[PDB]
């Protein structure tokens, strides 16, 4: 039985808590209905029971526990390995979870009728998919205690009705397990063996159901917005550089070898003429990079927003995101030099 | 220039693959660029005011996500009269969102014809589309910054107006009882604010928004029943004068409501009276359901 005296705990080294004086015995092969208002501490003390919040001050004993948050997730993987999650498969097993799931027939609607690559976060998913296969996830799994957050909030009344009497009353309570499920229904509550009742972090009142009722194309628009006067300027500068850093040094190898103020005239006019073109190729290139950079940026984002919903859906985001930024910081950094 | 060169040599080829990789880099963002069809809006009932009156008809109205694949709606008919309350009920998969989806025309393979106040898509760019109605969403989204810029990224209203709208939503005790009651910081999702409080967030941005027409995808998601029915009474008397569209799993919610269709498999089919509408079934889609 998980066993819970003196419940104390806040989200913050410091601070005003919001879990206050929670008692709670919850004995194994039973069911459990926690409800109260919206902001009653419900998800915190699943997630203090949990062990992932410590409490200050209390006492809390009960392994590895299943578990469907209120906010599923899904893994870069197939829907098998998502309702796997590294155990073995089994014949009867999975077959059974997914029929009592109502997940088999959208299943093989899906274009592969099964291992379906899901994207990232399950976009190519429906709002009560992704919630049925997290449900499917941790109803698999083989463990004693099953939390499950809200697992009825993307479903209508008759997925919800066949998916609590044939997962949760049919299968898990065949084997005796312990379930923990918070929500709000009606169907659920005549079902149940202990009902918790939370106000503002406090367990109103507390116990069983009778107790409970008797009590109180690529490069050329690159180069175009570059700028066909700017690249051209940058060339015709490098190259004019090079000349005549070529220039002088054969200029004056032919004449360290041997009109001796006219060479140093002339050797004085290069020197001079060198800087000059090369100040001048450096100040171009850097302005023409700044160039590219803005002008890239300006049209992406416009190309972004002026886009159907159909594009966004299908295109994976984090492609497009990681193209973004890494692809804005090379143009930004790594172009120019 | 030999001793240089035979140094410069390898330089230079260094340099020359990384330009490459960069160009490729370069590429990537122009095949990126050109994708998105133009799909982009484009003056007779724009000078005129979007009119107040509710009715809406429509007619004959299929609905396509992607081109040449399933339909989605089939032979959709139907007709709304000015400043009253929808229901519309229905099972999974039977096109309920994807009815919103396609009021606010973003389901490109629709075929019909949509009316508003004999006033369709035939004149106007898809600005004043956008401006015209309100929704809500079965999924809420809530992005980072203060609870101004989440309830009015516009920054065009005065505190009393954001404060009453608190009020109206349900919400008001817990705004209060945070640091920087207006100025909170918000991060996106998180645990500052539970699923309900971001559903409730979102109906203060409808409340806020002030249209016409509103249509609600499941505002009974993640809020509980006993709060969710005093709300739905308090957004009724709140939105009086203005049609309201739902589509809510909670039996109560549809039952308040005067005309309300069942989508099926793939249409749909409309009544009105409460008594009538329960009896002429003979008790099957709407009685035994509640
Ligand atoms: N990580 C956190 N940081 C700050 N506040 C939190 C955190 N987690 C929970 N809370 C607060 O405690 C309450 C927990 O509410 P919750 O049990 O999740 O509601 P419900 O179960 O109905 O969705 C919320 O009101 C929230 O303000
Ligand atoms: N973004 C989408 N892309 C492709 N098909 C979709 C999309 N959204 C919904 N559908 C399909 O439309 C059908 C029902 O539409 P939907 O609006 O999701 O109904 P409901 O709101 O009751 O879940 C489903 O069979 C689903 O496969
Ligand atoms: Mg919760
Ligand atoms: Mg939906």
């Amino acid at each position: 039985c998980v066993q819970i005296i003196g419940g104390f705990f806040t989200w913050t080294p410091d601070g005003i808590p919001t879990l206050s004086n929670i008692t709670i015995r919850i004995p194994r092969g039973q069911l459990t209905m926690i409800v109260g208002q919206v902001g009653c501490g419900k998800s915190s003390l699943l997630l203090a029971t949990l062990g992932e919040m410590q409490k200050v001050s209390g006492a809390v004993f009960w392994g590895p526990v299943a578990y469907a948050s209120q906010k599923p997730w899904l893994l870069n993987a197939t829907v098998e390995e998502n309702i796997t999650f590294e155990s073995p498969f089994n014949k009867q097993r999975y077959k059974m979870v997914i029929e009592a799931c109502s997940l088999q027939p959208d299943i093989d609607i899906l274009p592969h009728g099964d291992q379906t690559q899901i994207g990232e976060r399950g976009i190519n998913l429906s709002g009560g998919q992704r919630q049925r296969i997290s449900v499917a996830r941790a109803l698999y799994q083989q463990t004693n205690v099953v939390f499950l957050d809200d697992p009825f909030s993307a479903l209508d009344v008759h997925l919800s009705d066949h998916l609590m009497q044939a997962g949760i009353l049919e299968l898990l309570r065949d084997d005796k397990r312990t379930v923990v499920l918070v929500t709000h229904k009606l169907q659920y509550l005549p079902h149940a063996d202990w009902i918790i009742a939370m106000k503002d972090g406090t367990i109103q009142r507390e116990g069983t159901l009778k107790d409970f009722q008797r009590s109180e194309r690529a490069c050329t628009k690159y180069l175009s917005s570059a700028g066909i006067l700017l690249l051209s300027l940058l060339v015709f500068s490098q190259l004019l550089k090079h000349m005549v850093l070529v220039a002088i040094d054969y200029w004056l190898a032919k004449w360290t070898d041997s009109d001796q103020s006219v060479y140093a005239m002339v050797f004085t006019l290069l020197c001079s003429l060198g800087i000059v073109l090369c100040l001048v190729t450096s100040v171009t290139v850097e302005w023409t990079g700044l160039k590219v950079a803005k002008r890239l940026h300006r049209s992406l984002l416009n190309r972004i927003i002026l886009a159907p919903m159909r594009f966004f859906e299908t295109t994976p985001l984090g492609s497009i995101l990681n193209r973004f930024s890494s692809d804005c910081n090379t143009i930004d950094q790594h172009i120019p030099s | 220039y030999a001793l240089m060169v035979s140094n410069y040599l390898n330089w230079m080829v260094r340099n020359l693959a990384d330009m490459e990789i960069q160009l490729g880099a370069v590429k990537r963002i122009h095949a990126l660029l050109k994708t998105e069809a133009e799909s982009y809006e484009g003056p007779s009932l724009i000078p005129k005011n979007w009119p107040d009156q509710g009715k809406i008809q429509i007619q004959n109205l299929s609905v396509r996500y992607d081109s040449s694949l399933k339909p989605v709606l089939k032979h959709v008919n139907a007709l709304i009269s000015p400043g009253q309350k929808i229901g519309i009920c229905g099972r999974t998969g039977s096109g309920k969102s994807s009815f919103s989806l396609a009021f606010f025309r973003m389901v490109d393979m629709f075929e019909g014809r949509i009316i508003i106040d004999g006033i369709d898509i035939a004149k106007l760019p898809l600005h004043t589309l956008r401006s015209r109605l309100s929704i809500i969403l079965q999924d809420p989204v809530l992005f980072s910054g203060t609870i101004r810029f989440n309830l009015d990224p516009e920054k065009k209203c005065s505190d009393s107006t954001l404060w009453e709208a608190l009020e109206i939503a349900q919400l008001k005790l817990v705004v209060k009882a945070l640091p920087g009651g207006l100025d909170a910081i918000i991060t996106e999702g998180g645990e500052n604010f539970s699923q309900g409080q971001r559903q409730l967030f979102c109906l203060a941005r409808a409340f806020v928004r002030k249209t016409s027409i509103f249509i609600m995808d499941e505002a009974t998601a993640s809020i509980d029943m006993a709060t969710e029915n005093i709300l739905q009474k308090v957004v009724m008397t709140a939105f009086a004068d203005r049609t309201v569209v739902t589509i809510a799993h909670r039996v109560h919610t549809i039952l308040s409501a005067d005309l309300v269709m069942v989508l099926k498999r793939g249409a749909i089919l409309e009544f009105d009276k409460p008594e009538t509408l329960l009896s002429q079934k003979d008790s099957v889609f709407a009685s035994f359901v509640r």
